[PDB]
DNA sequence: CATGTGATCTAATTAGATCGCATGG
DNA sequence: CATGTGATCTAATTAGATCGCATG
């Protein structure tokens, strides 16, 4: 009942186009780049209930190594957490578009303290997600081998999401609808 | 009144256990000293020179939040991550985010894991060290992730070698001036064995590589012995770094293997200057 | 009721100056220590570990009768000539009259030069050492040129290694029974660094060669560390030979170069047993 | 001790010879008379000190290396060491004032290293002896003064090298070269003759 | 029925030169 | 603008397995 509007901090990616396609003075804050973002910046940007960050797709306009996005993600994720006295919910979402390699994947699961769930689509590409939301880890999904996606990624490099929206949806039960 | 307690230490990239050595030389009681290190020679030195006091736990990437919780709590978290992909002396350095450079973020992670919750006011100290001769952007990111600026402490002021190092941390008085104690050997001559003459007051920075023992770009030998030019011996490096003589005379190590350990380590007097105010926070012999 | 004098010693083939090391360990005051040695590693150990007390005179064959008379008189003449052409471990040994074997006669010559003339009854002592594992005719000739039969003293009864050595000389009580004093370490375990387990109570004879540290024909490793097999470290050999730990840790010597020095040297407790009755003939404390 | 004695105060010389019997040379110069004074020793490997002393005192000790041939059951340096050993056994006590002479003779049997040993163990460098009408040569070490003051035809070691070379090839001792070295000792001992 | 103050060979280091250029003095 | 918690390359030099047999 008493469900206030969502408050989303998005890193490396502005998801507003599928944030109001989802139907949630903007509540969404977006950081240019984080290299000089500190704690007082995130603090004065008001409390947040979900912090989002993602890897760019396999392609150009990236001047950063693939693990740069993660560490920086992890850094500001801790900046946004509330004190234990705060009762409000808090979720966080990191999601890779098959750019991280095996060495970079273990770093992901070790810094985020859980292993990714994989999201496939064949009719395009595939995607991995780390998050505390009990509706992507606990909700049963199509299982894909790691080397299945390996081969699809090689086919993606050869070649050159609605599932990114399909993962954001299940938070509507905790925030305001449309 | 409440009596102070022995210190509990998490030592990452422990090397040859300089941290426990300085703590013992300060008289600070040590309840446990858990060390993350992978190099067999390093572990052997620490094992032998500290009679199995050190708790070795292996690769820093094998240490979880669960481990920190079981093994802790910790009062002191120290370390200095590998610098071979950070120092501008390597033209092939892969930077902070790849090669060994990314092992810095493991320090940042275990530090977060070991920090007290907000509301817990128990004494907690930490120290992170690395080289001054790194990139502008890499030094910037280290300070961003540790949320503090470093202090520059050159070992030349308390020893016979140039060694300009950065130190991030929260120890009391990290910016107070450095004073020479009478146990410091300020000039190279005071570190040499009998019969040998020093050609320099101070020597340049000692790395893992032999060319750092010879001075200047012209690679001058630093020592004369019966009028013959020579380089520094292992025991002389140990004195230049402030270690006990023959500290690294372990495990049939060649002089170059001994120089590999010393050239990655901390300057002992510098750490003593940084750890000395901890005596007022913990129990002492 | 007369006052004795500090001793004057001529030491041929001095090695790492074991003779001076023991004389100091016995409290015997030493006025002159003249050493003939050619190995620069050997010379460096003696020079450093005895702070320039030793006077080096170079090749034993450069030492004339005129030199003996100027530099003398001597109260003690000691040495052991090279055995690499005498020991039956070497299939290519050139024997007593060739190769390095014939360097024995230089001891015989200088000893004759240093002896007091008949009628002079001043105290004069001499010791000559070599291996038991030499040819029967080479031991015959050595005794013929020294006019003495040798004493067989095996280091096994006062140390952690077998070492059967011949000893010619006129020192008092040379054949008295050896006795394990409490500063001897009789078992290998007592010579090992922390954390290591001896597999043998006593090791076999240590030569300059690595195969001598492995035990027997099957080449068994001497020590267990971490449940992994290992050989002896330099500091463990030094304790097995009775030297102070890190005695040979000079000059950036590898562990094999150190073993080269130790494998040619004397077992320290054996000599100490031989030199002990000299403190009743010379000044002490 | 380079002094002489009057003719009437000269005793027969007592000579210890090693590795060579020089009886014939010394009788041929009248140092010995043909009656049944000179000890020649078999095999010195087991002669101790008491043996030399029980063989009576000696005024001269002679030692020689066997000439260029296949007699060397022993190395060429063995004879020199053994000579030096028995030489010290036969020196007289520092009291005695009588004349004492020694001599070691090499017939080009010692190479450059063995010769440096010889000159070091006898504290003097050898004197080379040339045989002209060049057939042979000897090197001699001795305290005999007239073998250090008279100078025969000095020949270089490279010349002895070459004859050493020709002596290897053609392979007894050259007593003509040896006999002259005993010449200046009849001014010290008793003369005899046929 | 082993044992050795060593030496000869192999593969295994090191010794040393050389390269490197961003950086903050 | 002299410097450096390093890395590469390759002679020239050592490390380590196997080899001896006389002798006690
Ligand atoms: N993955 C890893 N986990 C733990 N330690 C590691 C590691 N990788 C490298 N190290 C160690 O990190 C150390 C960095 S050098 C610092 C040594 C220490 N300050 C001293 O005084 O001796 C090296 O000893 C290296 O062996
Ligand atoms: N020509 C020579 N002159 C002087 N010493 C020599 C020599 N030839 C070899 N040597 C030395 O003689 C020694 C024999 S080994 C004996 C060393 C001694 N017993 C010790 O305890 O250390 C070796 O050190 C060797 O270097």
């Amino acid at each position: 009942w008493r469900r206030q509007p969502v408050r989303v901090l998005s890193l490396f990616e502005d998801i507003k186009k599928e944030l109001t396609s989802l139907g949630f003075p903007g509540q969404l804050k977006h950081v240019v780049d984080v290299t000089d973002t500190v704690r007082k910046d995130v603090e004065e940007w008001g409390p947040f209930d979900l912090v989002y960050g993602a890897t760019p797709p396999l392609g150009h306009t990236c001047d950063r190594p693939p693990s740069w996005y993660l560490f920086q993600f992890h850094r500001l994720l801790q900046y946004a957490r509330p004190k234990p006295g705060s009762p409000r919910p808090f979720f966080w979402m990191f999601v890779d578009n098959l750019v991280l390699n095996k060495e970079d994947l273990d770093v992901a699961s070790r810094f985020l303290e859980m292993e990714p769930v994989t999201i496939p689509d064949v009719h395009q590409n595939a995607v991995r997600v780390w998050s505390n939301i009990p509706a992507i880890r606990s909700r049963h999904w199509a299982l894909v081998s790691e080397e299945e996606l390996s081969l699809l990624a090689q086919n993606k490099q050869s070649s050159k999401t609605k599932l990114v929206k399909n993962c954001f949806l299940p938070l509507r039960e905790y925030f305001k609808y449309f | 009144a409440e009596k102070r307690k022995p210190i509990r230490v998490l030592s990452l990239f422990d090397g040859i256990a300089t941290g426990l050595l300085v703590l013992k030389d300060l008289g600070i009681q040590v309840d446990r000293y858990i060390a993350s290190e992978v190099c067999e020679d390093s572990i052997t030195v620490g094992m032998v020179r500290h009679q199995g006091k050190i708790m070795y736990v292996g690769d820093v990437r094998s240490v979880t939040q669960k481990h920190i919780q079981e093994w802790g709590p910790f009062d002191l978290v120290i370390g200095g991550s590998p610098c071979n992909d950070l120092s501008i002396v390597n033209p092939a350095r892969k930077g902070l985010y790849e090669g060994t450079g990314r092992l810095f973020f493991e320090f940042y992670r275990l530090l977060h894991d070991a920090r007290p919750k907000e509301g817990d006011d128990r004494p907690f100290f930490w120290l992170f060290e690395n080289v001054v001769a790194m990139g502008v952007s890499d030094k910037r990111d280290i300070s961003r992730f540790l949320e503090s600026n470093p202090v520059m402490i050159d070992a030349k002021e308390v020893s016979a070698a140039h060694r300009a190092r950065y130190f991030w941390g929260n120890l009391p008085g990290m910016n107070r001036p450095l004073a020479s104690t009478v146990n410091d050997k300020l000039e190279l001559q005071e570190c040499l064995e009998h019969g040998r003459i020093a050609k320099f007051s101070k020597v340049r920075t000692i790395t893992t590589r032999s060319n750092s023992i010879k001075q200047g770009k012209d690679q001058h030998f630093p020592v004369f012995m019966n009028e013959k030019e020579d380089i520094l011996w292992c025991t002389e490096m140990e004195r230049v770094f402030g270690f006990p003589v023959h500290y690294t005379d372990v495990s049939n190590m060649s002089h170059l293997a001994r120089q590999r350990l010393l050239g990655r380590s901390w300057s002992v007097p510098v750490i003593r200057h940084l750890f000395a105010p901890l005596k007022e926070y913990f129990a002492c012999v």
